[PDB]
């Protein structure tokens, strides 16, 4: 995956976080 | 905005030179430059602008656009004397009439027709039902029937409302914005009969209004649906073409939405008197909409004294009888979300991407779901950027709740993630417009693996507000509500069903609730 991919993702495993936070 | 100059836009469809040649005449009067552009995207942009204070004096656009600017303050009410109220037509003046106040001038009525070339298709058909044997007839000549844009839901309209779709119902004096008409029986066979065209190649899906055009002028397509401001190009191209009565469908008049091109002033405009002089005086004259009209055709215009000197135009007379057979658009500030929610609900059936029937049926909560969001993203947003909060007015308890949730879970999140955010916005480097466009392909990949969760929805929100920061950082502020759009645009397109599962933003508030 490219660098808009890379991006995405990471977003991605951010929001897992937040919403197992919360 | 510049005190002593006036800045126009118009949309780049229409006669924008021959509208700047009306600014010469007054700039040779006044001293006053006036200078005319014509923005991609102009009906959104405006707004977005406007809200932050600046954009052009006068905005140019059909009325339907004109109530949601007047309900966020964004255009100054006009000041027409009793005497030049008279000179215009008065159902004109009734598009441009948002509680009970006037909010632009009328210029000019617009209505679909069909334009078909008359060496190919002397004798065009009468009725749409006709079009497949048609075009399979002049596809073995290396020829099509029919060439019109899909991508705008304005050309499709005629034909989905002719057997019974509707936008909003009026009664009792009142659009009942509850009552959208797009999720029954003939609205769905409208829009069926379109997708089997595209199903059985008769249309592409993807063609838009360029490529239509294109071909309609180069000879190869026999009809094409378009406006008045069409047949000058059409001219140029020596295809010989007539202007005609759309076809019916199950026996019905087509019924395209009528539009009345009109002038608005930018609220926050220190130059509201020299826009009032250059319209009343310069523009709106036989004169003035005469250089407009040569350069694109107005349609027929709001002034009588023009009307009357064009009305034997042939072209003028079957645009106002497609006209009288269809419908003038409303102008409450629903319009955009329905557009937005009926574009996306016609470009998905027509690709495949849903059944009609799931298609229109989703139409009614996107729209109320996009206008919803658009509100909170982009608040929240501006406000991340600037510094201040909006004191404007607001569905609106939701509303201010869940713009409280994110002022505590998304500055969080770019709290806790701010090393995250800033590689991640570094690895970008957005530095223009096109760059802030190209990020919708990011949101995408948020979801691209499946799943969703409250929590990715507010990620994306939060590093929305942490790349509004920097636009305002490098002078580019007015890219911030448009990157809330594109958040905006992919959460309802592709997350309506979740969201309207888990409640919407009352669901959000309820999740993130402390
Ligand atoms: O497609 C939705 C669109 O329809 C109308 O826009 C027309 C406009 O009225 C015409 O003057 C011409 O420019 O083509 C446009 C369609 O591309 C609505 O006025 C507009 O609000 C709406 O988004």
């Amino acid at each position: 995956s490219s660098t808009m991919g890379q991006v995405g993702r990471q977003l991605a495993i951010i929001g897992d976080d937040i919403n197992r936070r919360y | 905005i510049e005190e002593g100059k006036l800045v126009i836009w118009i949309n780049g469809d229409k006669g924008y030179n021959g509208l700047a040649e009306v600014g010469k005449k007054f700039e040779k009067d006044t001293g006053i430059k006036v200078t005319v552009e014509h923005p991609d995207k102009l009906e959104e942009k405006f707004p977005q602008v406007a809200a932050t204070g600046d954009g052009p004096d006068i905005i140019f656009w059909a009325h339907d656009r004109f109530g949601g600017y007047a309900q966020s303050g964004l255009l100054a009410e006009i000041t027409p004397d009793k005497a030049f109220q008279d000179k215009l037509y008065p159902f004109t003046w009734d598009a441009v009439r948002y509680n009970g106040k006037l909010i632009a001038y009328p210029i000019a009525v617009e209505a679909l027709s069909l334009i078909y070339n008359k060496d190919l298709l002397p004798n065009p058909p009468k009725t749409w039902e006709e079009i497949p044997a048609l075009d399979k007839e002049l596809k073995a000549k290396g020829k099509s029937a029919l060439m019109f844009n899909l991508q705008e839901p304005y050309f499709t309209w005629p034909l989905i409302a002719a057997d019974g779709g509707y936008a909003f119902k009026y009664e009792n004096g009142k659009y009942d914005i509850k009552d959208v008409g797009v999720d029954n029986a003939g609205a769905k066979a409208g829009l069926t009969f379109l997708v089997d065209l595209i199903k059985n190649k008769h249309m592409n899906a993807d063609t838009d209004y360029s490529i239509a055009e294109a071909a309609f002028n180069k000879g190869e397509t026999a009809m094409t649906i378009n406006g008045p401001w069409a047949w000058s190009n059409i001219d140029t191209s020596k295809v010989n073409y007539g202007v005609t009565v759309l076809p019916t469908f199950k026996g019905q008049p087509s019924k395209p939405f009528v539009g009345v091109l009109s002038a608005g002033i930018n609220a926050a405009s220190p130059n509201k008197e020299l826009a009032k002089e250059f319209l009343e005086n310069y523009l709106l004259t036989d004169e003035g909409l005469e250089a407009v009209n040569k350069d694109k055709p107005l349609g027929a215009v709001a002034l009588k004294s023009y009307e009357e000197e064009l009305a034997k135009d042939p072209r003028i007379a079957a645009t106002m009888e497609n006209a009288q057979k269809g419908e003038i658009m409303p102008n409450i500030p629903q319009m955009s979300a329905f557009w937005y929610a009926v574009r996306t609900a016609v470009i998905n059936a027509a690709s495949g991407r849903q059944t009609v029937d799931e298609a229109l049926k989703d139409a009614q909560t996107g729209s109320e779901l996009y206008r919803q969001s658009l509100e909170i993203i982009s608040r929240y947003l501006r406000e991340q950027a600037t510094g201040a909060a909006d004191t404007a007015p607001m569905s609106g308890a939701t509303s201010r709740k869940a713009l409280e949730t994110l002022r505590r879970v998304g500055d969080g999140v770019q709290r806790n993630h701010e090393t995250a955010f800033q590689g991640m916005l570094r690895k970008l480097d957005i530095k223009n417009e096109d760059d802030v466009k190209s990020l919708s392909r990011v949101m995408i990949h948020v979801f691209s693996d499946g799943v969703t969760n409250w929590g990715r929805i507010v990620t994306l929100i939060s590093f929305g507000a942490f790349v509004a920061k920097h636009l305002k950082t490098i002078n580019q502020e007015s890219c911030i509500e448009p990157l809330a759009e594109s958040i905006t645009d992919v959460l309802v397109r592709t997350k309506r069903d979740w969201l309207v599962k888990q409640r919407g933003w009352d669901g959000f508030v309820e999740f993130f609730h402390v």
